[PDB]
Parts: structure tokens; sequence; C-alpha cells
């Protein structure tokens, strides 16, 4: 029971990795830039092969450098979730936001939103300028969103405290 | 999905999850609870997970249209005779038998398991009937590549004119059977996928040892001096016949009359009736029986009886990533050291002899038992006066070996027959050819203690730690910095990635992505400005200089590509070593679809894995082992 958009996309895997419906970051990359670098309201050049990545390896619980297509859905519908938000905030259609507009898109996307978290994400996507472009916000969301399950997974209990062996840490930190 | 998942599995895998007594929960389903959640809605539950539908049945083959399935009754017992018994006693036969559509290896795995009850009670949990609590729903333990599987399933059978299609009895009533297959079929995705199996297979998956197999066609000299010790451990055997029924061999002792020494089989049959020409058996049974199958045990099954010499034990895991830790056979030395490594180490011997097995783990590709599997096998070497060291490319580029594996199966689970002197030996699992994507188990049933480890590292950086102070800059360097930045006089990420960038004309290349510049500052702005003056500069400039060495050191080319086999030995130069999980993260998380790790990407791992480190390091001030954070400060880390 799902939607003709991923019934397509279906069809493009099994005509990439067949049975082993699999994708991989690259795959992943431009059939991701071919849907999104289509719809001209909204501008980007398209996904980097490091967003894509990102993507892939916060999907993989086998290390393998692979998105199963089910773990796709997930991230792909998120991905339309956002490409909402931003191309709703982003009007100037230069394909960035306003530095204080990004406050603005990211409680649009439901979180705390805390100060120090903030220049993080304001180091690492944004623009000499300050503007984050397409790619890099949504890049952005799914690493994070990732790190909010990551943690709510490590920690089954719920003494808001996860805790790791430095394995466990370089593991989790390295793969995304 | 990502790897805290895998990751937290551990934890809970490492204290219970999978033993017997707690067994996983396939699909996340309780009986438990869907059954107490269904006598209370006064309902029959319904499988949403394995539904009473036809792709159930089967796809091509006993797939739906086809009309080996076209036209079909899920009737539940009830529906269908009255009074059904779950499981009644344990008889002297077993009445067992197959319909239509049903396969045949189900016959023989089920029927030995009625004939010793105690086998039973690990896969079915004797513990369910059809009216003390009644809901329509069954449960049975399955082991599969080294842990044990819990599965949840309706009792809708697949019937046609009030006939059961597969795995039935002859005198209705007990229903154990039809369900304990109708699960197996569900975890293993659908009925027409036991279309096939191994006696062998199924089997092992029903309690857990190891089945080694001989053709009686052409056997071992000791070939009797094992079932005896088969027998005698507690272990099971059956035998086919190109006649297509499978027996049991319930024991053999070597009875001598004093001048003929005439040794005897006694064979068994499940189903009761036995007839024929010869003696128990004149051994002349090996010209005429075809196949004989002893299935050793994992040592927890009987739980009880001090009957039987029990076998000793010890399981691990490991898997194969393409472009990384995927080497396979000896005939690729030029990946084959980098496959996983285990130590066995033998104390005391007989009065030694050990079982050493490699399954291989399932795969999305594969729809069939049998089916899509990889060509596994297995090398053993010497010890020559040894752990904590991943043997390298030289360990194997010498030693020769010391007995591998009997060849290279196509096939699921693989097992050799072992007896040596006390001594530690090396065995490298690994598939045919190289990069292999894929996962496994390696058991291990010995004799006498075994301790079974791994050959591999630990997380182990100790880079080069410079403390100049604004100063040590042979100034000519000294020179050449603040002209390159203007008035603060400072770098930033992306004038650092210009900067830098106009700083290349030597040899694909074309400097870094923002991104590594982004974390090479990551990696040192410590006051928390976001720029950088002549001392961490410094250290850049110069720790890049070491890095740019070894791409090129290894890069004996104007590519600018290397392999991703070498990203091992790269990190050692760099100065870091770590276990076989990792450099998987490495090389999944960093090479390219081809394999091949570009100068960019090399460096933005050595910088973040230098960071990351570091970070941890720093927070770990007493060398505990772990760092405690809560949300917030985890998502800071988080994002790179």
């Amino acid at each position: 029971n799902e939607s003709e958009e991923v019934r397509q996309f279906r069809r493009l895997f099994a005509q990439l990795a067949g049975d082993d419906m699999e994708v991989s970051a690259t795959e992943l990359m431009n059939i991701l830039n071919k849907v999104v670098t289509r719809h001209p309201d909204l501008k980007t050049d398209g996904f980097g092969i490091d967003t894509c990545r990102s993507m892939v390896a916060v999907m993989d619980s086998d290390t393998t450098g692979k998105l199963g297509f089910e773990e796709f859905k997930y991230l792909w519908n998120n991905i339309k979730r956002w490409q909402a938000i931003y191309k709703q905030f982003d009007t100037d259609r230069s394909g960035t936001i306003c530095s204080s507009e990004l406050p603005g898109a990211f409680e649009a996307a439901g979180f705390h939103l805390n100060e120090h978290l903030y220049n993080m994400i304001i180091r690492r996507y944004s623009d000499e300028s300050g503007n984050m472009d397409f790619d890099n916000f949504i890049s952005c969301l799914v690493r994070l969103d990732a790190m909010f399950r990551a943690f709510k997974s490590l920690d089954k209990d719920g003494t808001g405290q996860i805790q790791v062996n430095i394995q466990e840490w370089l593991q989790l930190t390295m793969y995304s | 999905a990502g790897i805290a998942a895998k990751l937290a599995k551990d934890r809970e895998a490492a204290e219970g999850l999978g033993s017997h007594e707690r067994a996983i929960k396939y699909l996340n389903q309780d009986y438990e609870a869907l059954r107490n959640e269904c006598l209370e809605a006064g309902t029959l539950f319904q499988d949403p997970s394995f539904p009473a539908i036809p792709s159930a049945l089967g796809f091509k083959e006993l797939g739906p249209y086809s009309s080996k399935t076209r036209g079909m009754r899920w009737k539940r017992p009830t529906e269908i005779c009255a009074d059904p018994q779950f499981i009644i006693g344990g008889a002297t036969r077993t009445d067992i038998c197959q319909g239509a559509l049903g396969d045949c290896w189900l016959l023989a795995a089920i029927a030995s398991l009625t004939l010793n009850e105690e086998i039973l009670a690990r896969v079915v949990p004797l513990n369910q009937s059809f009216q003390e609590n009644y809901a329509g729903i069954f449960h049975f333990q399955f082991w599969q590549y080294g842990e044990w599987v819990e599965v949840v399933v309706d009792d809708r059978l697949p019937t046609k004119d009030g006939e059961l299609l597969f795995v039935h009895s002859a005198e209705g009533s007990e229903f154990w059977s039809a369900l304990l297959e109708k699960a197996y079929a569900k975890i293993n995705g659908c009925y027409e996928a036991l279309s096939g199996g191994a006696t062998t297979e199924g089997f092992e998956d029903f309690t857990g040892g190891i089945a080694e197999w001989y053709e009686l066609k052409k056997p071992p000299p000791n070939l009797f001096k094992i079932i005896q010790k088969a027998l005698q451990k507690g272990s099971l055997l059956g035998c086919s016949i190109d006649k297509g029924h499978a027996y049991s061999v319930t024991g053999a002792e070597e009875v001598e009359s004093n001048g003929s020494l005439q040794k005897l089989i006694r064979i068994r049959n499940p189903w009761g009736e036995v007839e024929w020409t010869g003696r128990w058996m004149s051994f002349s049974d090996f010209l005429r029986h075809y196949s004989r199958l002893e299935i050793c045990n994992l040592t927890p099954d009987t739980l009880t009886s001090d009957t039987y010499k029990k076998w000793k034990l010890t399981k691990m895991d490991g898997n194969w990533r393409r472009g990384s830790t995927a080497g396979g056979c000896r005939n690729y030395p030029n990946t084959f050291w980098m496959n996983p490594q285990y130590l066995i180490k033998l104390e005391e011997e007989d009065e030694c002899t050990f079982l050493v097995g490699l399954i291989q783990k399932h795969r999305r590709r594969q729809r069939k038992m049998g089916e899509d599997m990889h060509t596994i096998g297995f090398g053993i070497y010497e010890v020559p006066e040894e752990t904590n060291i991943h043997l390298s490319k030289n360990f194997f580029l010498t030693n020769r070996a010391r007995e591998r594996s009997d060849t290279f199966i196509n096939l699921r689970e693989v097992l050799n027959r072992f007896k040596l002197p006390p001594g530690e030996y090396i065995l490298v699992p690994s598939t045919f050819e190289p990069n292999k994507d894929g996962d496994f188990c390696i058991r291990v049933f010995s004799e006498k203690k075994a301790d079974y480890q791994a050959v591999d590292d630990e997380i182990e950086a100790n880079l080069e730690e410079f403390d100049i102070s604004e100063d040590d800059i042979d100034d000519g360097v000294r020179r050449l910095f603040a002209q390159l930045a203007g008035e603060d006089a400072e770098i930033s990420a992306f004038e650092l990635q210009t900067i830098l960038r106009r700083v290349l004309a030597k040899r694909k290349s074309d400097g870094f992505s923002i991104e590594t510049c982004k974390i090479m500052v990551d990696m040192l702005d410590s006051d928390g400005s976001g720029k950088l003056g002549l001392k961490e500069f410094y250290i850049l400039w110069t720790k890049i200089q070491k890095y740019q060495k070894i791409y090129r050191e290894i890069d004996v080319d104007r590519s600018g590509t290397m392999n991703s086999y070498e990203m091992r030995k790269a990190l050692e130069e760099a100065g870091f070593k770590m276990p076989c999980q990792l450099h998987q993260v490495i090389v999944a998380r960093f090479a390219d679809d081809q394999l091949i790790i570009d100068f960019d990407n090399f460096v933005r791992c050595l910088v973040r894995l230098e960071t990351l480190f570091k970070i941890f390091k720093q927070l770990d001030p007493e060398n505990t082992g772990t760092i405690e954070l809560d949300l917030i400060s985890w998502l800071c880390f988080s994002v790179l």
C-alpha cells in the first residue's frame, strides 16, 4: 500500500541491486538528484556525495555502506517532511536561508533548539556569510535526527543519559 | 537501524538475549502479550506478520495464481477435527507425514525430535493446548546462526478438501507438528522456502547442535570408532538411501564372538515397524545404506542426565566487508591476512580433538533454503611463539598452513574434524574469492576446555603531541604565515580551504572539501573562536605534511586514488590501530563505489579520528573506559 512515487523508486532499486534491494551513497545520490533537482520553485545543484553518505551510514546497522529500500523509505519520507520547511523559508530562491530565519526552520522541524547545539549546526553546514543551502539543510536533519534516535536506543530505561566505551564512541561518531 | 541498533543489541546479547532462557522475539511479537491480548478481546489471533493469504505459502511455484496453491482453505485445528491436541506424551513411533505440497525433509527432522522428548522441549514450548487459554496462537524457539529466536504463529493451516497440504499426523489429533512447521516457514519467510533444505540444516535450527555428515559410499577409517563416540556423546544419527526413508542409528557395540568379533549397528525406525534380510545389522549395512548424519549437540540441550559425554563449546562472530575485511582464500595473499582472526588454545588432549564449523548468516538476497549461498571455507595456522596483534601479510606469506579445511563449499555451514597437539592454533574464516559482503559465526565443539579469542588490535591512538608555544617556527614558515590571512591574521575553515588549495602544484586531486577544513579547524579550535593562529596552523601544516607523505608513499602513481585495503596499513603509519569493526565503518563511510579513497577523505578521516579521540581521551581524564553524557551534550558532539 505504498504511494506511486515510491513504486517507481522501488522499481528503480531492483534495476540496480535486484533482489538485494540496496543502493550505495552514490546510487542514492542520483536517485535523489533528479527528483529534487526538478521543480524550479526549489533551488539546488543536488546532494553532494557526502550528504548521501551520511544518509546511508546513519541508516546502516550492518556496516556495509548500503541503504535498504525500507530504510530508504524512512529517510526519503523525512526528506520530504523537510523538502517543505526549507522551500517555505527560502523565498529568495537563491537556494539558502536567512541567518535569523535559520532558527525558524529548525523549530518548524520540531526541535529543542539549544544555543550551544545551534552554533554547531551553523558551524558545519552554513556558508562563509552564514547561509545553508538545501543540501546541507536536509543533510543536517538526517544526521541530527539520527543522533536523537541513537541516543534513544542506547538508553533503554530512560536515565536521560547514555554511556559509551571508546569503541562504542568512535563508532557512533565515525559512522555518520 | 544505524550503528546505534547493531550496537545496543550487543549490550543486550551480552546480558542474555538470544540464549534459550532469553531468546529473541522474532518481529517483536509477544506470546504472553498477544495471547493475553486475544483472550480478553474474545478473539482468535491473526498473524499480521505472516497472514493466512497466498504469499505465506510461496512465490513462483507454490506462488499465487498458480494452481498448486489455488483454491485454499485456511482452517484451524478446531474447524477441522474435534478436541485437537497440541502434543500428547511420547509414543514409540511417530505417525508423521507430508501432504501434497509439503516437502519431506521435515519428516525426518521432526521425527527425531519426537523420539527424544527433551530435544523437543527446546523447540516446542510444551505448555500450549486447545483448551486451557486457547486464542489460536502458539510459539516455538528456533536456533539461528548462533542464537535462539522465538516465533509466534496462529493455527490457520492450509487445507483443501479438509486435507492438510504440508506437515501433519496420519491420525489427526496432534498438531504441534503442522504448527512448528508453519512457524519455521514464517522465520524463513514462507512455506515454499522449505522446499529443499537439508535435513542437516533445519535440524541444527531445531537443536543448535552441529551436523557432520558422511557418504557411506566411501567412508573414513575411523568411521566406526566415532559412531560409538557419537551415541556415546548424546548426538543423534540418521541415515537415508537413494528406501526413501529416513532412519536413526540408536547405537552400536562391537559384540565379539571371540572368534569373529562381529560388530553391529542398531538402526531404528521412528514409525515403528521394522523388517528385513540380514540380522541390528551385519555391518554389511555400509553396502545397504547410502547416507549418514550425526548431530553432536550444544551441551545445554540435555540440561540433565550426566549420561553421554558432554562436548565443550565456544562460538564467535565475524563479518567480511568488501574492500576491507573481505580477503578470503590463501590464494589471494593480497587480502587474506585481512580477514578476521581468532585464537583457539587447546589445553589437555584426549585419552585434543575438536569440531569446527563455519555457518553463514542470512542475506536479503536468498529466498529459499540452500539457494544463494557463498563459497566459504577456512584455514588454520600454527602459532610459532605467542592476540592484541592482528596477523600481518607477512605471517601468512610465511607459514604455509597446518591443515586447512577440506575445501570451500557453496553452502550454509562448513565443518571439519580435527585432532591436535595442545598448542595454540589460528584460523581464518573467509569466503572463496575476495570482496564478499556477508556475516558469519564460527562455533567450536571440542573435547576438553577451549579458549576461543580473536587476533585483532584494540583502539590505539597516540599521535605526536607538540607543545610549541607560538614559537618553534623556524621563522621561514612564521614569516610565511600572517601574509596569507590579512588583517586579524588568523585563518577560517573557508579561509583555510582556499589558502590550503592555493598550496599545491606537485602532482583527480583538488585540495580539500570544506568539510575537511571545517574539521581540520574543529580538531584545533579550543578557545571556541572559529579561527586559527600560527601555533595550530603550524601543527596542521606539518600534520598535513606527514599525512601527504603516506598517501603518496603508497599511491605509487599519479592516480590520487588508493585501494581501500591500504587504509589499514595507512592508519598504522598515522598512528591509529583499530579492530575489524572500525575499519569497516572507515571504508564504508569513506571509500568509493570502486573501493578507492581519495586523498581528501583519507585525511578527512585521519583528522576526524584524532579529534573524536582527543575529545574522548580528554573527557575520560581518569581512563575508566567510558564517557557518560546526557542528550544535549551528546547532540553537540554528535553533529560531527
